[PDB]
DNA sequence: GATCGATCGATCGATC
DNA sequence: GATCGATCGATCGATC
């Protein structure tokens, strides 16, 4: 099962999403792609060896997603992210539901779309959000507060 | 026709909700135990329609949401499986007032479900088929009624008051029941009357529910709404799949025998 | 000719299906379960044909797959093994389908399995020799057949029956049931006559199935399909080991007193 | 029966004391505090996942025992402990019949107040000690010797 | 007529009950007995109509359940089956309130039907054929009758009053009784005269019962009620196969000596 | 989870 | 009319 990605989707949402539409675990998608472990790394947002070419065009194989098209799913050259805390616009994933890599990016606390600042944690219950390869709901997994209803809680 | 043919095997096949005076005394227990937080355990046979009236009790109170708050739910319904850990009950919670979880340990998943389950003001706690999930997450529910105020209804079948009994203070705690009845008597045959006019939905043509009727009707399903249901659904697919435009007495002989 | 008698015992060796009234009763039945999606459970006897009935209702809706998206199935067809739990038994549903599948816990297999169900929309859920897995699954194939509301068929011999009856809700919901038949009668020795020319494909010798081989037949077989298969496929066998164009009475008296 | 703990008493040992002072079983426990199989568990030192607020506040409402006290029968946090092997003063044990947490903690190896090492296994007929749970008299379920009595077989 | 000639040998092959006398008085004491909690024990002949007059007393208090608890059931009837032990009684009593039992041990069953025996608030435990269970279960029985206060009648044969004598307790604790008598004399014309109007339901040919009716339904019944019921009905049946409209001299003849 | 584990419960039948 | 002795057969129940 094959999946289009949402503009601005993260890898590591990209990457759980595909994993789910298949049942597979990140070593099970790792040995698909014939990369083992460096799915797992990506999902969790360490790069301390940046993703290679090879590797890159390791997963496009398998999702049929171009490495062109999922390097738009890491920051630019020059830009950069943080694995911690992981962020979220409610009002973002109420129209398009994803995490959006621009929310790692160092530099951004506000949403330009919605002018509202952008979640650190859930508003409701102060919970944390997982990795996002590990957003299988909308939903905070604490609380279960929909991602989209925070929208009503961001300032 | 045929087109007409295809809609009325669709509907057939769909189940429907009629409000009898089983799920209407269910609800009205189930109202008097949700204005005290007072946590029951309604217990019944096999087939005999305590899920239904359940979801009913569920879909009434429709959570209505704030423009920007969390939608205040009042009612909980679950449905755990077999072998439900307190992990797996914590992800259903969550997951019904529509908060995805987080990957994490079962301390997180309680925390979380802890969290929603007042963000949310829940008043109604429904586990259908309480028989499935493991002693120690019983410990779990107990402290949800204990702390949280929440009115826990145990669904379930008989079984699940012998997994109660051998437990200590979940039998003391839960303890008020209502037992669902078996309904044959006058009752009975309005329901097969009432059934008939309304999720047969077929022209009218004056079968009535005759006495040969109620008696092969009772012999078959033994005083079961599900038994009744599968029946009825079963005799009218057969007599509009055989052209017949009414439900004849060799489809009833034919589906009574074909079950006992 | 030497190849000709090796084509012949390997013809001899493999197995056909021959179309009979046991499988055209069946497969009529199993199409009105599916129009409705009712959940039922054939049970039979041992040795006397439902495996092949139930393979040839699986074939003969060979699953039509649009050009990018996921084939359509509509009958599963699953023989679980000896205590098959419930991760196994989800396996082998999400395996049919052709999905494999990924390690993880229980949940996610059932997940997985779920979501793989309603992609193909599935109609049928054909579980073979349903008395081999274990009950802890029963509750899990309840409850594929309440909520994605695919009729089951439970297949096994009259001890399935008696698994399911020690428990309460699999023996209420699976209750519709169609007994194989021990075929005894005129139309068994239209069964010998027709397997004589389909299935022997040996040439014609004017056997005509006499009155002393439908004794001899009757006194071996005692009714069973399989027993007349093997009965018959070991004559042809020995009767073209040994030279012999036709079958004589010899290696009917043999291979009866063989089994007997 | 309510039982009041011992200094230092572990989570294995303070459970099972209870339960042989009720006569109930892990499950029975388990049941009567709502939490199941979480009982027996954490008789074998298994907590994977981490007790949680809740279920410590489900056995402490059953044995009427804080929370907060009932965490200290597991070890602080960031100390290791190993579920095996079971391990025991034998000399403390004279003075406090129970068996202490700290006895499982991976960096002891000698008791402090006494300068002996602690025991890994009965020092009179090297059969392990159970889980500290099922310690129901004082003494080696082999061969008999009492606890008390190991003191003077300790090095 | 050959669809009226059917029903009339259905209806004529399906027993009846006419309220006489002998009922009468069974169900007046019984319910003098219910009133006060008195155990007691009917006795009379075999074939004489003690079951069919317990079964009335049984259906006259038809249990009126609630919307929402337990259907109370006044009177409750069983009748064991041969050496019946007392897992086996105890499954029966909890089987007839509608509730199925639980795999366990004699102990779980004896607490189960102790739990259900109150909750249904039963008045009445007629225990029709008392003759076949243990005297192992006489102690259950009694116990029964001593802590939940409940009116046990034990009803059989006259080997029933011999199976208790050698006891102890069970005779002196049952000791009030009520036989049923042999009814010969005017009131058994008057039933026979009844039986003609009600159960054999013919068109009135003014039979009326003659002289030579009377002598030979005497010589050939006995007394019994339940040998009048069967000479009546294999008569009519007898009558209506060889076409005769009414029944003649010939058929009672025929069926008296083929009695005796 | 089978696997014993008595065990007692008739029973019956000759027979003296 | 006791009486004595063999016999086999379910059967629930603890138990390791
Ligand atoms: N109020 C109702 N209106 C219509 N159908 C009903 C109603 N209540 C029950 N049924 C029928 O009963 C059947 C299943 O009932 P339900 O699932 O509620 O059973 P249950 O009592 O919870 O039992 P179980 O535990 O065995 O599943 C279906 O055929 C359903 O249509
Ligand atoms: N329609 C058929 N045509 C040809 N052979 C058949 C047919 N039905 C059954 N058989 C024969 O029956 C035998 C096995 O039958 P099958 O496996 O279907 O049994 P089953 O009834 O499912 O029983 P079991 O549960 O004991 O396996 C084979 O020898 C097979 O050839
Ligand atoms: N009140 C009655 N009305 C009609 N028939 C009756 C009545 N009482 C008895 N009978 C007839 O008596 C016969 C059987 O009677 P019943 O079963 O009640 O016997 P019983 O006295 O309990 O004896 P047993 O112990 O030998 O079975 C049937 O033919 C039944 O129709
Ligand atoms: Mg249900
Ligand atoms: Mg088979
Ligand atoms: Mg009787
Ligand atoms: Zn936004
Ligand atoms: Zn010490």
């Amino acid at each position: 099962f094959l999946i289009k990605p949402y503009e601005g989707e993260s890898l590591s949402h990209f990457l759980g999403r595909f994993r789910r539409a298949n049942h597979l675990s990140a070593s099970g998608l790792g040995t698909l792609a014939g990369i083992g472990a460096i799915v797992a790394r990506w999902e969790r947002f360490h790069f301390n060896p940046r993703p290679s070419q090879q590797e890159l065009e390791a997963i496009a194989s398998v999702v049929e997603v171009d490495a062109q098209r999922l390097a738009q799913m890491l920051p630019p050259a020059g830009v950069g992210m943080q694995h911690e805390p992981i962020r979220l616009c409610g009002a973002c994933y109420a129209e398009s539901p994803c995490h959006r890599i621009e929310w790692q990016y160092k530099s951004v606390w506000k949403c330009d779309r919605h002018q509202l600042k952008i979640l650190a944690k859930c508003p409701n219950c102060q919970a944390p959000f997982k990795m996002p390869a590990l957003w299988e709901d909308g939903c905070c997994h604490r609380c279960r507060m929909p991602f989209a209803e925070m929208a009503k809680l961001q300032k | 026709d045929d087109e007409w043919l295809q809609a009325e095997i669709a509907r057939l096949k769909g189940k429907s909700i009629v409000p009898l005076q089983q799920v209407k005394t269910l609800h009205d227990w189930l109202d008097g135990k949700r204005k005290a937080r007072k946590s029951c355990r309604v217990v019944g046979e096999s087939r005999t329609g305590k899920t239904v009236a359940c979801d009913a009790y569920r879909y009434r109170h429709k959570p209505q949401q704030e423009a920007g708050r969390p939608p205040t739910v009042p009612v909980v319904y679950i449905r755990p499986h077999q072998k439900c850990g307190p992990k797996d009950l914590f992800k259903k919670i969550t997951e019904y007032l529509k908060y995805r979880v987080t990957k994490g340990t079962v301390s997180d998943f309680r925390d979380r479900t802890i969290e929603v389950l007042k963000g949310c003001g829940v008043e109604m706690l429904i586990i259908d088929e309480a028989d499935r999930l493991k002693p120690e997450t019983f410990a779990d529910v107990r402290d949800i009624a204990e702390d949280l105020g929440i009115a826990v209804v145990l669904v379930g079948t008989d079984r699940l008051d012998a997994v109660i009994k051998r437990d200590e203070q979940v039998l003391e705690r839960f303890r008020a029941h209502l037992r669902f009845g078996k309904l044959s008597g006058e009752d009975f045959k309005n329901t097969v009357e009432m059934w008939e006019q309304m999720v047969l939905k077929l022209p009218v043509s004056s079968n009535l529910k005759s006495k040969e009727m109620l008696r092969i009707l009772t012999s078959a399903t033994e005083g079961y709404i599900g038994r009744l249901d599968e029946i009825l659904r079963e005799a009218a697919i057969r007599s509009l799949s055989r052209g017949l435009k009414k439900i004849d007495k060799a489809v009833l002989q034919e589906v009574a025998k074909e079950y006992k």
